[PDB]
RNA sequence: CUAAGAAAUUCACGGCGGGCUUGAUGUCCGCGUCUACCUGGUUCACUGCCGUAUAGGCAG
């Protein structure tokens, strides 16, 4: 009875890329032919700005670079001069079959893992995890820098059953916070749908459309591509000449439900990751010196039958929902 | 640092055809440094007295090398390409007394000392040295003067005692732009001695121990190769007497009846080819020859190269 | 230091011996080398700069192969968090001392 | 306790690209349809210019987007807290309102003009909530810090930088440069800069006239304002000012006031906070 | 005053006939690239301004 050397999990909750579109406010009940936010080209010059090399402030190296320019070329994405509301539209599919791995060497380990997740599910449903994923859908969180400094953010979630809308939701995303996970009627009604999708109790497809009113002609922020006259400095992601956010960036913005840490006094959720780490803070919160971490908790709860704290089981099942390459 | 030059002189790019490539009974390849220290002394007794100057040191910078050799079928050694000599008066073929040849592209940093620097301009000296040195032969090989599509390379001159410390790294980093495609041959006599008490395992002489620095020798896996101190070569390093000195007429096959004679042997040492950016001062790169005629030592080296 | 010398040797070999340039095809990742592999040609080969009489800030070569030397090896792992990794940055602080002015003095 | 290694701030006071349209005078308030510069031949009917950009005043000053050390994070936030308990942003905000007051975002389309009027509109919806009109030639551009009814535009930006409200500003600049000369937009890598076949100015060039604040510097105050820059330099005139040898400089005044809690009569801290409003990858090592 | 000083390798020639390389196969599974900028530096000679010789109406 040991941890298998191969463990792969397919992702549940897989979104698509988010196409950015631009239109006026109060024309958002007819937003089916709004133009795409394109990616343009501008030239950018600025002087030196960094910290200078310490111990090298002699006037030999000093008087060289500060008068010679730095001529870049970047990409920008802007709203048109008659458009003040960004439209961001993607599609979310909820799959179910959470604890079942893709590849697994051992069958005794697979037998123990399926029973551990199956006794998680009937003890307490996916309704808590889905209640926290529905909050990250209900406010915008996937509008990463398109959300700060906005007039209004409005989120629409449709349940696409066959080819049409089985149910429409409608959220004003700024009254819904960014720290608290308070409960609503129509938000528990969305948590029920995502919770039935995570437990295999029906096929779930969701179309999410977010309207953020930022201002006429302002800059929107699509995701930035890795650069391999002529677009030297910044590349922005577009799919068929329409600016877009990556699917994995939206997926990160959905899995920000982790509010349990060994050290906490109130800092907000981070994304569910093993060794729970923030790229914009350089720091891991689930370091294994504290014994609250996905591999430690998973291995105890499967092998040694050490059932964790009831709050940590949510973290472990959220790591099984996000997928990954475990084992070695 | 005996007789520091007040002026360096750069014979820029001397092209030499059919230089001697044997250079000693043990070595082969680039010719001996004594050829260059005799070439600068043959310059000295043709233009050095007419200009009241002293050419005494020489820096050897090889840009291009090519030997007339051929590798035989099924051997990892080389053999030398030869010339067909004339016949005898009998009509038969003469003996094949083999000789090695090489083409050669060289630069010569000369070093000037005398009072003729202060009477003539620095451009008068360089032409009278250069156009003299196109009448002479370096290592048994013809110095070939310029003609091409480009421009002939000019003979410069520094005055390395003149200038401030900024000029002492503005001048000695200006000539090194004209010496850099090639490599400079310096004398490494301290390496071969400190490698001789390094061998504490055996108690050898310098003969078998200079033979143990020419090697890409392969050490057993405790495979690996023993470390490289640089591009090290064996050089002839002078002569040593095997006879007492004879009065200048008592051999009737000498080159002249006015100079004493000794029968000598060779005297082998170590040298290194190195890029001239490792060189701090280019006057340290010069070749002199000192003699101890009370002993039988007639040798040459680069002194003042630490 | 041998590699830093033989890079300048390569530069000096390509400095002479090449009486022509047709640099329009074939290059898509090799730029900012007009101070490094280009003669004067008695002609303004400038790139909308003052390249032809001034040749400073040569980190378009110096740092650009100082990183080439570091990416000659990547499996070395346990040098991090050690006082011996400072010793590896000593000689690269040395070849970032002796390499600048020998690349400005050819363009005047 | 010491400086972190990775730290970046975000651009507060972000303008948009200012599209420039021409048009004939006496159609000023009915300027719904003035055409833009259609490229490269300019008429003589149109006698004035029209430069419009929107400006967002975000909020937050010393909160980094991506920090690296939490003790340095809280020390920098409490330094900005002791700055903001002392006073609002209103001293910086009135100097930003001074650059808003004229059309100094018209770089050379303003020098050589007979009457320039700037209209700033603070909008909550598409409806305009409060309007302003200023005369660019008749207001300042150097010093003496004195014009009435501009203090409300200062308090607005002080609230928006302190976070007391969403602030969106929709500005229009009418430049009587003359009866249809050929104006000069920005230029890319020679071709004039466009947006959609309409000429415009880059938002970093529109934004460069907004942090042209800094009349405080080591020399005497006779030449006027410079753009707030780390190692505060001028890129084409040639003079690269604020040498790090002497101490008045952004990285020195930031690292000695965060880490080494300096407080003499040094209340020209407005340069440091104006650099934090500019944002940028500050350092580090 | 140079391991100094010297040197003709040359003539002729048919490589060539023939050929079966096959058969079979799961590359997967996970992911935040970010922050800032004045090209106000010398970045091809687009049909309607009376004559190289120093000489002649530019509401561009």
């Amino acid at each position: 009875l040991s941890t298998a050397s191969v463990l792969a999990f397919e992702r549940k909750l897989d979104p698509s890329d988010a196409l950015m579109s631009a239109g006026a406010w109060a024309q958002r009940d007819a937003s089916q032919e709004w133009p795409a936010v394109t990616v343009r080209e501008k030239s950018v010059r600025g002087t030196i700005s960094n910290r200078l090399k310490t111990k090298d402030r002699d006037p030999a190296k000093l008087d060289a670079s500060i008068q010679s320019p730095n001529l870049q070329t970047v990409d920008v994405a802007n709203l048109p001069s008659d458009a003040d509301t960004l439209k961001v539209r993607f599609t979310l599919r909820v799959l179910g079959g959470a604890g079942t791995p893709s590849a697994c060497n051992d069958a005794a380990y697979r037998d123990k893992l399926l029973q551990t997740v199956a006794t998680y599910v009937n003890d307490q449903g996916f309704a808590e995890l889905a209640r926290r994923y529905a909050h990250n859908l209900a406010n915008a969180r996937f509008l990463w820098r398109n959300r700060v400094g906005a007039e209004a953010v409005e989120v629409r979630i449709n349940h696409i059953r066959q080819g049409e809308v089985a149910r429409a939701w409608r959220f004003d995303a700024l009254a819904i916070g960014l720290r608290d996970f308070k409960a609503d009627a129509e938000l528990d009604a969305l948590a029920e749908l995502i919770a039935s999708g995570l437990s295999g109790s029906g096929h779930v497809l969701l179309e999410v459309v977010a309207f953020a009113r930022i201002g006429d002609g302002q800059e929107v922020f699509p995701s930035q591509e890795l650069i391999l006259k002529g677009q030297k400095s910044k590349t922005l992601y577009s799919v068929r000449d329409a600016a877009a956010i990556h699917s994995q960036k939206i997926g990160n913005a959905l899995r920000t439900i982790d509010t349990w840490y060994p050290d906490e006094d109130g800092l907000g959720p981070i994304a569910v990751e093993p060794y729970g780490s923030v790229t914009s803070q350089g720091k891991a919160y689930r370091q294994p010196k504290q014994k609250l971490d996905f591999y430690t908790l998973l291995d105890n709860w499967v092998l040694r039958d050490e059932a964790p704290a009831v709050e940590q089981q949510h973290y472990v099942i959220a790591n099984l929902i996000r997928g990954g390459v475990f084992g070695e | 640092s005996v007789t520091d030059p007040e002026a360096l002189l750069l014979l820029p790019r001397l092209s030499i055809q059919n230089a001697n490539a044997i250079s000693s009974p043990l070595t082969w390849g680039f010719p001996s440094p004594g050829a260059f220290t005799g070439f600068v002394h043959a310059l000295q007794r043709r233009v050095g007295i007419s200009l009241d100057i002293e050419l005494d040191g020489v820096g050897i910078v090889c840009h291009r090398f090519e030997a007339q050799i051929s590798q035989p079928a099924g051997k990892r050694t080389k053999v030398f390409n030869l010339t067909r000599n004339p016949l005898n008066r009998d009509g038969s073929t003469a003996a094949i007394v083999e000789e090695g040849r090489a083409h050669l592209e060289v630069s010569l940093l000369l070093g000037v000392h005398g009072d003729g620097l202060d009477d003539h301009p620095a451009q008068e000296i360089a032409r009278q040295v250069q156009e003299q040195a196109g009448a002479m032969r370096l290592a048994g090989g013809s110095i070939l003067p310029w003609c091409n599509e480009r421009f002939p390379a000019p003979n410069a001159e520094l005055l390395m005692l003149g200038g401030s410390d900024e000029q002492r790294r503005k001048n000695q980093r200006r000539l090194t732009r004209r010496l850099l495609p090639g490599f400079a041959l310096v004398s490494r006599e301290a390496l071969l001695q400190q490698h001789l008490e390094t061998l504490r395992t055996t108690l050898p002489e310098a003969t078998t121990l200079d033979a143990l620095l020419d090697l890409c020798r392969i050490n057993f896996e405790p495979w690996q190769v023993r470390d490289k101190p640089g591009w090290l070569v064996p050089i002839p390093a002078g002569y040593n007497a095997l006879s007492p000195l004879y009065l200048p007429g008592e051999v009737r096959n000498a080159r002249d009846r006015e100079t004493p004679l000794r029968f000598v042997e060779n005297l082998f040492g170590l040298g290194e080819w190195l890029s001239p950016h490792r060189v701090a001062a280019l006057s340290d790169l010069l070749w002199y020859h000192h003699a101890e005629p009370d002993k039988g030592l007639y040798r040459w080296s680069t002194p003042r190269f630490v | 230091a041998q590699i830093c010398d033989e890079a300048l040797q390569y530069a000096a070999r390509l400095r002479e011996l090449e009486p022509g340039w047709s640099a329009t095809p074939g290059c898509q990742l090799h730029d900012a080398e007009q101070l490094w592999l280009d003669p004067l040609r008695a002609q303004t080969d400038e790139t909308f700069l003052q390249r032809r009489l001034r040749g400073d800030w040569p980190a378009e070569v110096g740092n650009r192969f100082a990183n080439w030397l570091n990416r000659a090896v990547s499996s070395d792992s346990q040098i991090l968090g050690s006082p011996e990794a400072a010793q590896w940055s000593q000689e690269l602080s040395k070849e970032l001392t002796m390499f600048k002015e020998i690349l400005e003095d050819e363009r005047d």
